[PDB]
């Protein structure tokens, strides 16, 4: 009974899908295929330095003209970038469903980037930059992503080195502007109350014209990257507590094992130990996230260790079927609110091309069981090669050989 | 030679133990330097890097 969520392809390319509910407070957001994954290195900030400043000024909203009218009707509006995915969204009520359309127009396309804007955010952007090494777990995981990313662009972030931060043009920012901000890679997604033939009608008069043609033919084009075991140990023992990432190579996101895997973690000492399977396209990061004082990440290691290759070797239909059970209850839905909604929509027509329904979910759930489950954990978990990061008093984390060697069971 | 058998009759048998020794040691030295160098191959090749704030 759940709505089906509905799709159509505007000449652009740009695809304007759209959900409805009886809730009036829509989330408008442009989803666009555009992260750290695009860039060459030269340009490892522009992303993130678009995002600070594509709400600062547009060309036909002045200054912050934007934030005000966002401001007027009492809107939200947020932004987000990954190394795959960029969304500007919008929360309104569903009574200013064509202005908020109009603005992310804007946002998308006739935005306006103030040399002297670019300056105040390069500030922002540095110092935060210079402040974030703060957030360890944040540390920890673009330690695993460049360890386990070595030599390919999934190794850098969506920050960017400093150097690229400090430099940067009107004309590099407005490259990737251009080049990263076509309308076939673009899908506008509604969630809420909203009707989609009015979605359909707005998208075609603000979001037309949304460029499609790349210069000189300079058609961007992407490498497979590899998943390179290896570790980084960024020792520093006076910060209190230690925070180690362990992953291995995830399958990606057509992939549909990923299912099984997320009733993995749903199946799984040191303070926070959270699993996850990031998963990027064609490749990703099954693993976890452990924060631990410095005598006991040892042992942590094992006891992870210890999980997974139960995982691959005994598991048992109860544990199955509690995993199953934690995993239908990480279904997005309009009781999950329409940002949670809004934003699945826009990853979906962006990774696998449609909105897949809660039933296909639930119908891929009930066919997982526990010998299938131990396979695909055999699959992805034993005698593979991990990447750690380690960040705090990692004296005690174990080597590569301790580790990797821990992967394989002896007694099978 | 006769008096040397007899001072050591085991003389021919031991050549062979010995024959058999260079023959399995030709081939374990190698394969056990090569295990030795996988398992020191990761810390040969850890780089370090010094990174004050
Ligand atoms: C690790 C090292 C393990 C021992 C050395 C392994 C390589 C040599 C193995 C024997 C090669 C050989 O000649 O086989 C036939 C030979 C016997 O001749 P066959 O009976 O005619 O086959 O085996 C021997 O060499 C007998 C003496 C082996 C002594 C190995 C040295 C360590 C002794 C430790 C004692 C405690």
């Amino acid at each position: 009974s759940v709505p089906e969520t509905q799709v159509s392809i505007l000449d652009n390319g740009l695809r304007v899908a759209s959900e409805q509910s009886s809730h009036a407070t829509c989330t408008v957001g442009v989803w666009i295929d555009a992260g750290s994954r695009y860039e060459t290195e030269k340009n490892n900030g522009a992303g993130y330095f678009l995002e600070h400043l594509a709400f600062k000024g547009t060309k036909n909203r002045p200054g912050n003209a934007l934030e005000k009218e966002v401001e007027s009707i009492g809107a939200h509006l947020n932004a987000y970038s990954t190394r795959e995915h960029t969304a500007y969204l919008i929360k309104a009520l569903s009574k200013d469903l064509p202005k908020v359309v109009e603005l992310l127009a804007d946002i998308v396309q006739n935005s306006s980037l103030e040399d002297s804007q670019i300056e105040k955010e390069r500030d922002v952007i540095l110092r935060e930059m210079q402040e974030n090494d703060a957030s360890m777990q944040n540390v920890v995981f673009d330690y695993l992503h460049a360890t386990a990313f070595q030599g390919t662009p999934l190794a850098q972030a969506v920050e960017g080195p400093s150097e690229n931060v400090r430099r940067l043009s009107r004309t590099d920012l407005t490259d990737y502007l251009n080049r990263h901000y076509k309308a076939p890679r673009m899908v506008l997604a509604a969630a809420g109350g909203v009707e989609h033939q009015q979605l359909l009608d707005l998208a075609q008069k603000h979001l037309s014209s949304v460029s499609r043609v790349y210069e000189e033919d300079a058609v961007p084009g992407l490498t497979p990257c590899r998943f390179t075991g290896s570790e980084i140990r960024h020792r520093d023992d006076a910060l209190p507590l230690a925070h180690v990432a362990i992953a291995v190579e995830g399958p990606g996101w057509a992939n549909p094992d990923n299912v099984t895997l997320q009733v993995a973690n749903a199946i799984i000492l040191c303070q926070s130990f959270q699993t996850f399977n990031i998963s990027y396209s064609d490749t990703g990061l099954l693993g976890a996230h452990f924060v631990c004082d410095a005598m006991s990440i040892d042992d942590m290691v094992f006891f992870l260790q210890g999980q997974w290759m139960r995982l691959c070797t005994s598991a048992t239909e109860s544990e199955v079927t509690r995993g199953k059970n934690i995993l239908r209850n990480a279904l997005v839905s309009h009781l999950d609110g329409t940002t949670p909604v809004c934003e699945d929509i826009g990853r979906s027509l962006l990774t696998y091309g449609r909105r897949i329904p809660l039933a296909e979910w639930e119908s891929r759930i009930q066919e997982v069981d526990a010998q299938m489950l131990r396979d695909i954990c055999s699959k992805y978990f034993y005698d593979q090669c991990p990447a750690v990061a380690g960040y705090g008093p990692i004296e005690q984390l174990p080597d590569y050989n301790r580790i990797r060697s821990g992967m394989f069971w002896l007694r099978f | 030679t006769f008096l040397r058998w007899a001072s050591e009759p085991e003389h021919d048998h031991r050549k062979r133990m010995g024959l058999k020794m260079l023959l399995m040691m030709g081939l374990l030295l190698p394969l056990t330097y090569a295990m030795k160098r996988h398992k020191w191959s990761v810390l040969k090749s850890r780089k370090l890097a010094y990174r004050p704030p």
